[PDB]
């Protein structure tokens, strides 16, 4: 159960879960709850003098942001997602997230595809370390775009090759994924010229 | 004569004129003509009014108050019934027409049955007798209608349960507001009342068309009149029910569009293909098929032109017919821009535009196919167009049509759009379409963001009207909480619509992420809505929203654009932000836009143009200087393009008509032809971007423009009818008026720059320093346009920052989730509704106050193209075309581009209104207004006559003028603050002639005497309103340079200033100092509060303030604290006695809600036929309320303080409104009178200048020493009396007191500490301290009078003090005062290292022994532990020091302590030890985790009640820790200085008080009887009854915020730093 | 007459780009041209020897990244900024005679920011430079 922190009946929901989770054992994840903080105090409060199930587990996610009780970083698990630290480690999540059954469809040329797409997105995202050299400034190329960028090559990929174990590298449609990622999935973020 | 004539036809109309009753229903007789009854006693009223006007009025005054009398009451009677006419027809609509209703609201339906059963029998009396008069004259009849209508109105709110489930029925409906919801429910049978509600509902149709019998839909019809005629018509009365019905026509909407595309698809394939096209049938297909269609058709028969050409070039060698489909399409566009070139019908001519718009595009993209070599219909150069598929074999008609996009596929939604602005397809918005569609195929939403003006919001609405979708545009702001934004997702799934939230991110960040919980479910709906596998027999896809299940329709979107880094945004959740794509829009392709924006306009050269114009612009920006009011953006010139086409369609107009006088001549070619369409361009430009320009950059646009466009000069057209009506209305207002180069000729461009933008523009803003004839420019126009074209102009002056955003807007209750309209709101809808005829008037909403995006990025959907006000309960307003939306601003700092880019400015600058431009107002005004409300009138036109020399152009005020803003002063100075302090001033130099007149009616004023009084008194007025805020030596500094430039006659003193010297009515000057004796205080009375010493700087501003007060004009005293602004105020008070002062003690929380409890409570609202009068209560007193910290209250981020915009409006506009019904309440009887500390002082902020305007200034600083001494040795020479043997001492002791006091002030300062301020305060409690210690006291040696003046000084130097060694000073010092001044004395008796003084042990105030008090103390503490508090104590030396501290104050009125020190010293048990022994009842708030705001009221009632009625003497302690709000600090701060709260008792709290203060009187022997004095009689036992002790720990940053949140925490109370242990 | 002569800083200026338009705006007055068909073509000057020409503009303080400007041509460089000794901007009228395919379009920023753009050069390339190199090196010219 996913429930967005921020609203007034939103709390309520959240408690709801919590106490209906902490029986049946199943997760409760809580996204943006720094935006709560007073209510993270009593959060904290309430899962300390809890007993739940052994498979429960309760997701809380934050923006780091200084304002989040202290007590609450102490009691839970810190996870830190930033962007890698390079295009080695780019790449590895890159593929990580992608499952293997994507990558591995009827055309054979699907999976240099892929590692273009993985090559491109880790340049692109490992420039925005110099903001002034690499790009203008910070853009958010982020997970989304990859997500984007991934469906529009196995759309166009299955639209030219329409069942074939092989294309020709040729035929592959670069003029689409070319476009599409200058103007819509990757340009769109792009402001200058 | 006629006099008779006006009685006699009043007479015959009002008893022959019958009210036009027509059936309804077969049930009652409503009441019709409801205009020509209410203009019929309008008109009758202004000829009352001219009854009166007329000498021979006399005779005829009885008569005429009958009539007037009889006129109001038919005014008012029938204003309300046409209101519960209105409320009845509809109500009972709804609960006849459906029986259901009958069950879910039994006893709603059971108090209308017996509502309508009673409003039905006044309509059978009503129907008896027809005639006006005597269907007045029925008895009770008036409030039978004032409870009709309550009732009405209860029983209006109770039906939104039912409103919500009929919302279900038709999800359309969610779209329309409870009141209109409620008319269209209740008006099912009378379908001729919907026509206006249809627009609020559907994309494009305005209305429905409808048979003779109104029983059969015949079709539907646009705002322009365009019209659709259904296939198969609907008949209502086989479909009775509104919503069934409803959701027919929709659907044969869609039906009839499709068929009529399929026929019109037919017909143009014939065009294509096609080497010539003949005009006259392309001319006719034109107006066979509507707006929408005919572009879509063009655009189908494109798409598959284009698409066989592209599967015949399959080979690569098939002589590329492409260049068949581009000579089609140049041949065609020939033909649809000779088309435009000749005069064409309106609905046309707008068509040929759409036509050229899109076949310009198909054009460009065919050239595009041309160059690149594009030879498969699978290239994505192709694939990346839209492309259009027609299918006629399909057999549904909906889906016939397929529009395609990359690899996105959409289906046309065939919603009826009318006509619509089609905007150019410029390569962004290719981009746009390209992202936006992408996005739709993924089933996310799209995210445009950049700077404002990009064309983001028109963008998703033109792809969205592209694939025939409807679109609802909704202005998010920060009100758009979680169930606002649920309840718009609910109707936009069902009906299956596109929502555009423009400014997205205004919303909270909270609110934003809670909403992506609802997008995230509506999108997963929709993605597995477009899964294969779905079926359509299966149940229909829904999503939770809300907590219920809610269909979803597959053709609904969500589109958000935003800026992302302006000011009033928030920043988007990461976890949002991966729900909707984003697009970059930044920089438009304006080039392309001005081309085919002049090409479809008819222009010849319009590549030359848009080359010249794009530039033209970028220039600009590039070399103007940066000011807040400038926008060179798109929409500047898309304002200009739009100008330039209608320019020259009148251009066109006026040269056609020349050609009629001259003769018969009319050839569409040679006009174009000879057409200068340069000159068209730089007029719009110079029509647009002139009025905007400050001084300095006019000649820089004006030399771009000759550069740009070479050898073209513009000549203004001149407006001669309309100067004309602009002289005779500033002629009728004392307004200067000027052509050209004359004095006023630059306001009256200003005046005509404004018309102009007027008719360009819905949306104005007049931006300019104050004071530099804005409101006039724009009142006057208002008025010159009334009497030039005939239609009433009404403005409604709206100050948005005087009330908060919920009251401008309105507010959405939480729970009842029920709207209450804000005031714009209220006001925008009264004139949509033109209940009262207020579309057929020229309607200006008048935002006068400052701009910030908090509240104007609200209209930023009214502003815009939509013209549109969007409310969080999704109802929206469409803004009529006869109301414009005006702004009255001095800057735009703090107003983003998103609003400066969508209003057109008028820069109006100091320079535009000059000097003797007011000079000549304020002489017209004296010559011709009366002062008194004529011998009056002839004094003011003789005073005037002596006046005009001086008032002149480099005159003698105006050189003095220039002088004194070169001198610095307490304020910033303005120009109009000093001109309307003088005017002020002189009228009341007119009231002295007149005042003298009457005093010697045998012997009048000559006129050489009042040359004489006049001449003089102007130096005088002259030097007391421009150096009035400014320090000794600049007043002075004035003086010598008036002397030196005046040929008035001076004193011929060689050093006195003119300052000193005041005018004599005999026409002298006199000095100042002849007003001042030496008088002996009472002995009783000294330093007494009320006790004034006259001085030299006393009597000067007595005289200042009674001036400016007698005119009843507001004023500030600025000056440092304790100087003495509020004992001059009270003094010059005294002088008045029609006039009582109300004390209002202003803080950093200060809100206009204190203002209003004061009028609550002091003053009542009343009806009047003119509106509503605020008065006080008392009759014929004027009321004074007196804002002791009026720059105090906190200024936002924005730089603005509510108070004082409050204040503002309510002093310019004398009155203010009403949030309770937005009603606009007028002042009557109420003054407004300032102090404050001056700007420069930690927590003050500096007042707006747009109020300092209206607001004289006048600066008292701390008495000088010579005044010091005279002022309190008056004081010692009468105290010292008790005791004859000392009266040798007196100017000894005030020396010394004086002296000590000067080097006190000195050495501590406020740069150490926030609270060391030493004030002549402190000399006045000195006096008071050393009198009431001598008073018993029989006889006492020189030594014993020594030591107990240094006894008061040491505790009003020294307790304050933190550090120790600011102690050790003082205490070093006081020692060598008193020797200094007082020698021979025996040192160790008078300056004994311990000094304690203590009536403990004696009845006197004697001083005491440590050891021995010390004992006594012991000896009460043993006492104290078994009685009240058994906590062992410690008695040490700074325990009986602070204990008699305690002590000193608990015995004083209103005395009230502040203890400071660190937790733990004893502060609390010293206090209630203290006042356990003075027999004072502690009271502490029992603060814990639940205290609220209430909880303190009750509490502090609690303790009033008790001290003010019981007699009950209460030390009320209370501590920092305590205060768990700013409202609890508000509320001590107005109780410690007034003794009493304003707002504390109301309704039955207030009653039982009053009963209270009555017993309480009786026991002390008086008989109150009426609230007034029994209030009175409270706050006096309040204020010698109530003590507060505050304690706080002494923190740094604490202590200066409390000296701003709490102001008489420091002024009211006594500061004793008990610190730490030492 | 001098205003014209002197050679002046556009990272000194409050608003250069006010300037440019005022180059662009004297010479169009002069020559009877319209402003909008001018265009800026740039030459950077070793030292000072070169003379302005009635449409030449002195400029000084451009600091060039990533790349030397040796006889108006262009090559990528190692070193992270190089100064342009004095850039002529001279105002020509439009011929559109297209691309050289050798001429890059380097953005003139303010400062290092990189915030706002001024103008735009179009320098050329020497030897056998790739122009897609000097696009992802982020060569471009500094104001100050
Ligand atoms: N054309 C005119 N001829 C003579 N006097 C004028 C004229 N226009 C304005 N005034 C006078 O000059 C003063 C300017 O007041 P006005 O209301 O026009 O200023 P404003 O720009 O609206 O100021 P603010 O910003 O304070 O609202 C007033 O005293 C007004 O009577
Ligand atoms: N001419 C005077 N005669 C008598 N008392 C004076 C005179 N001038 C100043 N004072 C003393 O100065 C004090 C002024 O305080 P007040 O006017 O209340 O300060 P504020 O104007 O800042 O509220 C009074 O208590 C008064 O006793
Ligand atoms: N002079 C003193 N001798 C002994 N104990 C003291 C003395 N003054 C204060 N206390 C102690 O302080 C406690 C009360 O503190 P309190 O006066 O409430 O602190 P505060 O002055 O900060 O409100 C008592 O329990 C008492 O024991
Ligand atoms: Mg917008
Ligand atoms: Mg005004």
């Amino acid at each position: 159960t996913s429930i967005a922190i921020g609203s007034a009946e939103g709390f309520n929901q959240a408690d709801k879960a919590i106490n209906t989770a902490v029986k049946s054992g199943r997760w409760v994840m809580l996204k943006n709850v720094h935006l709560a903080p007073g209510w993270l105090m009593q959060l904290e409060k309430k899962l300390h003098s809890l007993q739940p199930h052994a498979c429960f587990r309760l997701f809380l996610t934050m923006e780091i942001n200084p304002k989040v009780p202290v007590n609450l970083l102490r009691a839970g698990r810190i996870f830190v997602f930033e962007p890698p630290p390079g295009v080695k480690a780019n790449m590895l999540r890159t593929f990580s997230s992608i499952p293997v059954s994507r990558i591995c469809k009827s055309p054979n040329e699907r999976a240099r595809l892929y590692f273009l797409l993985a090559w491109f997105h880790a340049i692109i995202q490992e420039r925005l370390r110099y903001a002034p050299l690499g790009w203008s400034k910070k853009y958010e190329f982020g997970e989304s775009d990859l997500r984007s960028a991934c469906d529009t090559v196995d759309t166009w990929l299955d639209d030219t090759a329409k069942g074939r174990q092989n294309i020709s590298p040729d035929k592959i449609p670069w003029s689409a994924l070319k476009t599409l990622m200058a103007q819509s999935i990757y340009g769109g973020r792009v402001d200058n010229e | 004569m006629a006099l008779e004539e006006f009685l006699k036809q009043i007479r015959e109309v009002w008893n022959t004129y019958e009210l036009d009753l027509v059936n309804y229903q077969n049930k009652c007789r409503l009441i019709r003509g409801w205009d020509d009854l209410f203009n019929k006693v309008k008109e009758h009223i202004n000829s009352v009014s001219a009854m009166k006007l007329s000498p021979y009025y006399k005779v005829f005054e009885e008569d005429a108050l009958s009539w007037e009398d009889k006129l109001n009451r038919i005014m008012a009677l029938f204003d309300v019934w046409i209101d519960v006419q209105r409320r009845w027809v509809y109500l009972e609509g709804i609960f006849t027409g459906s029986a259901d209703i009958k069950h879910l609201l039994p006893v709603e339906t059971q108090r209308f049955q017996s509502i309508s059963t009673e409003f039905l029998a006044l309509m059978k009396k009503v129907s008896k007798s027809p005639l006006v008069m005597d269907v007045l004259n029925i008895q009770g009849v008036q409030r039978s209608l004032e409870r009709l209508a309550d009732l009405l109105g209860k029983i209006q709110k109770a039906l939104g349960e039912y409103l919500e489930r009929e919302r279900s029925s038709f999800p359309r409906f969610y779209f329309v507001g409870d009141e209109d919801l409620l008319e269209i429910i209740g008006n099912s049978k009378n379908v001729a009342k919907l026509q206006k509600h249809f627009k609020k509902m559907f994309a494009g149709v305005s209305s429905i068309i409808l048979n003779e019998d109104n029983s059969v839909v015949l079709g539907i019809s646009s705002r322009e009149g365009e019209e659709v005629m259904f296939k198969t018509p609907v008949s209502i009365t086989e479909h009775p029910k509104i919503n069934e019905w409803l959701t027919l026509v929709e659907k044969e909407m869609r039906v009839t569009l499709a068929k009529l595309l399929a026929e019109s698809v037919t017909e143009v394939e014939i065009f294509g293909k096609a080497t010539s096209i003949d005009p006259n049938t392309y001319i006719t297909w034109i107006d066979k098929y509507q707006a929408q269609l005919v572009v879509l058709s063009a655009q189908i028969a494109w798409s598959e032109n284009v698409e066989t050409a592209l599967s015949s070039m399959g080979g690569g060698g098939d002589a590329a017919p492409l260049h068949s489909v581009l000579s089609n399409v140049e041949v065609t566009l020939n033909v649809l821009a000779d088309s435009v070139l000749m005069e064409q019908p309106p609905l046309r001519r707008r068509k040929l535009e759409h036509l050229i718009t899109e076949l310009v595009h198909q054009r460009d993209v065919t050239r595009s196919l041309i160059k690149s070599k594009i030879d498969n219909a699978k290239s994505f150069e192709w694939l990346s167009q839209m492309r259009f598929y027609f299918d006629p074999k399909q057999t549904d008609v909906l889906q016939q049509l397929s529009i395609q996009m990359a690899n996105a596929k959409f289906n046309y939604g065939f919603e009826y759009l009318g006509v619509q602005d089609k905007l150019v397809q410029t390569p962004l918005t290719d981009r746009c379409y390209l992202t936006m569609t992408q996005a739709l195929e993924a089933r996310l939403g799209g995210s445009p963001f950049g700077p404002a003006g990009t064309g983001k919001t028109e963008s998703v609405k033109a792809l969205g009207h592209q694939l025939g979708r409807f679109v609802l545009v909704f202005n998010c702001d920060e009100t758009f909480d979680f169930q606002a934004m649920g309840r718009i997702f609910v109707g936009l799934c069902q009906v299956g619509a596109w929502g555009c939230f423009d400014e997205f991110n205004r919303l909270e960040e909270r609110m934003l992420s809670a909403v992506s919980q609802q997008v995230q479910c509506i999108q997963e709906a929709l993605r597995e809505h477009s899964n294969p596998n779905y079926d359509k027999t299966s149940a229909p896809i829904t999503c939770e929203l809300l907590n219920k299940q809610v269909k979803v329709s597959p053709d609904m979107a969500i589109f958000i654009t935003m800026n992302p880094g302006y000011a009033g945004r928030s920043n988007l959740p990461d976890n949002l932000k991966k729900l909707f794509r984003s697009l970059a829009m930044t920089k438009p392709d304006r080039q392309l836009i001005a081309q085919v924006m002049l090409y479809s306009q008819g222009f010849r050269t319009a590549e030359v143009l848009a080359n010249k114009i794009v530039p033209f612009f970028k220039l600009c920006d590039e070399q103007l200087s940066s000011q807040s009011h400038y926008d060179f953006g798109l929409r500047a010139l898309k304002s200009v393009l739009v100008s330039a086409g209608n320019v020259k369609r009148e251009r066109i107009q006026k040269i056609k008509r020349e050609k009629e006088e001259r003769g018969e001549a009319v050839d569409e070619g040679e006009i174009a032809e000879n057409l200068p369409e340069q000159e068209i361009l730089i007029q719009s430009v110079c029509e647009t971007m002139v009025p905007k320009l400050v001084a300095e950059d006019i000649p820089l646009l004006f030399s771009l423009l000759s550069d740009v466009f070479p050898g073209v000069q513009y000549h203004r057209g001149e407006m001669t009818a309309l100067r004309e009506e602009l002289k005779k209305v500033c002629q009728e207002m004392y307004l200067t008026y000027g052509d050209g180069e004359e004095v006023g000729g630059m306001w009256v461009e200003k005046v005509l720059q404004l018309y102009q933008i007027t008719q360009i523009n819905h949306g104005l803003m007049m931006v300019g320093p104050s004071g530099s004839g804005k409101s006039m420019a724009w009142r006057v126009l208002l008025k010159a346009l009334e009497r030039l074209e005939g239609v009433e102009g009404v403005a409604h002056i709206i100050d948005p920052k005087a009330i908060s955003k919920d009251h401008l807007y309105g507010t959405l209750d939480p729970n009842t989730r029920e709207w209450t309209d804000g005031l714009f709101t209220h006001v925008l809808r009264k004139i949509i509704d033109s209940v009262r005829g207020e579309l057929q008037k020229r309607q200006w909403i008048v935002f006068d106050g400052d701009v910030d995006p908090e509240w104007v990025e609200n209209l930023n959907s009214v502003l815009d193209d939509n013209k549109l006000l969007t409310l969080p309960n999704g109802e929206r307003l469409s803004l009529p075309p006869n109301v414009r939306i005006m702004f009255e601003v001095q800057d735009l700092k703090y107003a983003t581009l998103a609003t400066v880019s969508r209003c057109g400015m008028v820069w109006f600058s100091e320079d535009v209104l000059s000097t003797d431009m007011i000079f000549n107002n304020f002489l017209a005004r004296l010559r011709s207004i009366p002062l008194d409300e004529s011998p009056m009138l002839q004094i003011q036109r003789d005073a005037a006559t002596i006046m005009q020399p001086y008032f002149t152009s480099n005159g003698l005020v105006t050189k003095a003028l220039e002088h004194a803003f070169q001198l610095e002063h307490i304020m910033d100075l303005t120009r109009l603050r000093c001109l309307g302090s003088l005017f002020s001033m002189l009228h009341q130099a007119c009231r002295n002639v007149a005042q003298y007149n009457a005093n010697h009616p045998d012997f009048p004023m000559q006129i050489e005497q009042l040359e004489r009084y006049i001449q003089r008194y102007l130096v005088y007025a002259i030097l007391w309103s421009l150096s009035g805020d400014s320090r000794l030596k600049m007043r002075a500094e004035l003086g010598e340079y008036i002397r030196r430039i005046t040929t008035v006659p001076l004193p011929t003193a060689p050093n006195i200033p003119i300052i000193d010297y005041e005018v004599s009515i005999s026409g002298e000057w006199s000095p100042w100092q002849a007003k001042v004796p030496q008088i002996e205080v009472e002995t009783h009375k000294v330093a007494a509060p009320d006790v004034v010493v006259p001085t030299l700087d006393t009597v000067r501003h007595e005289a200042l303030l009674y001036t400016w007060l007698a005119e009843h004009k507001p004023l500030v005293l600025c000056g440092p604290p304790g100087s003495g602004k509020t004992m001059t105020l009270f003094s010059a008070l005294r002088a008045l006695p029609d006039m009582e002062v109300v004390g209002l003690n202003f803080s950093s929380a200060t809100t206009p809600e204190l203002l209003l409890k004061t009028f609550d409570h002091y003053c009542e609202y009343r009806r009047t036929p003119n509106g509503v009068v605020l008065a006080p209560v008392q009759l014929g007193k004027w009321l004074v309320l007196f804002c002791d910290e009026i720059n105090l209250p906190d200024m936002d981020k924005y730089g603005t303080q509510r108070v004082i915009s409050f204040i503002r409006q309510m002093v310019e506009h004398g009155g203010f409104y009403r949030t309770s019904d937005q009603t606009w309440v007028k002042l009557e009887r109420i003054q407004f009178v300032g102090a404050c500390n001056p700007p420069t002082d930690p927590g003050r902020k500096p007042l707006s200048h747009r109020f300092l305007r209206h607001v004289p200034v006048v600066y008292v600083d701390y008495p000088g020493p010579a005044s010091l001494t005279q002022i309190y040795g008056t004081f010692n020479r009468a105290m010292l009396r008790l005791i004859p043997s000392l009266r040798t001492y007196a100017e000894p002791l005030t020396a010394a007191m004086v002296e000590f006091y000067t080097m006190s002030q000195e050495r501590f300062t406020q740069d150490t500490q926030p609270h060391y301020i030493y004030s002549p305060r402190e000399m006045t409690r000195w006096v008071r301290g050393i009198f009431e210690a001598l008073r018993p006291l029989e006889t006492l040696p020189v030594e014993g009078l020594i030591r107990i003046w240094a006894h008061e000084a040491l505790r009003l130097f020294q307790d304050r003090l933190v550090e120790d060694e600011e102690r050790r000073w003082t205490d070093e010092n006081i020692d060598t005062v008193a020797l200094k001044h007082f020698p021979n004395i025996d040192r160790e008796k008078a300056m004994s290292r311990p000094i304690l003084y203590s009536n403990w042990l004696s009845k006197d105030y004697i001083p005491v022994d440590q050891e021995e008090l010390r004992d006594y103390v012991k000896a009460r503490l043993k006492v104290f532990y078994e009685e009240e508090l058994d906590v062992p104590l410690v008695l040490f030396n700074e325990v009986l020091d602070h204990v008699l501290r305690i002590d000193r104050i608990f015995r004083q009125p209103q005395g009230h302590l502040l203890l400071i020190g660190v937790s733990g010293a004893g502060k609390t048990t010293l206090s209630r030890f203290v006042a356990w022994m003075n027999g004072l009842s502690v009271y502490q708030i029992k603060v814990h985790r639940k205290y609220t705001g209430e909880d303190f009221d009750e509490d502090l009632r609690t303790v009033l009640r008790r001290s003010g009625c019981k007699n009950e003497k209460i030390a009320f302690i209370m501590d920092e820790s305590n205060v768990l709000d700013s409202g609890f600090l508000e509320r001590m701060n107005t109780l410690l200085a007034n003794g009493e709260v304003p707002g504390l008792f109301e309704g039955d709290e207030y009653a039982t008080l009053m009963t209270q203060c009555k017993e309480g009187a009786q026991k002390e022997g008086l008989m109150l009887d009426s609230h007034e004095e029994l209030y009175k009689w409270f706050t006096s036992q309040v204020i010698r009854n109530l003590h507060v002790v505050f304690t706080m720990n002494p923190s740094s940053e604490g202590l200066k915020d409390r000296a701003a949140t709490s102001p008489a925490l420091f002024n009211r109370c006594v500061l004793n730093w008990f610190g730490d242990w030492s | 007459k001098e205003l014209k002569n002197i050679h002046v800083c556009l990272g000194g200026l409050f608003v250069p780009e006010a300037y440019i338009t005022a180059t662009r705006q004297y010479v169009a007055q002069a020559n009877s041209w319209s402003l909008e068909e001018l265009c800026l073509e740039v030459n950077v000057t070793t030292s000072q020897g070169a003379t302005l020409d009635a449409c030449s503009f002195g400029v000084t303080g451009l600091k060039l990244q990533g790349a030397t400007c040796n006889n108006n041509k262009l090559s990528l460089s190692n070193a992270i900024s190089t100064a342009l000794p004095l850039t002529q901007l001279r105002w020509v009228k439009q011929t559109n005679t297209e691309k050289k395919a050798s001429v890059v379009t380097l953005p003139v920023y303010l400062n290092f920011t990189r915030a706002d753009l001024i103008f735009t050069v179009d320098f050329e390339i020497a030897t056998k430079e790739d122009p897609r190199s000097f696009y992802e090196r982020g060569v471009a010219v500094l104001c100050t």
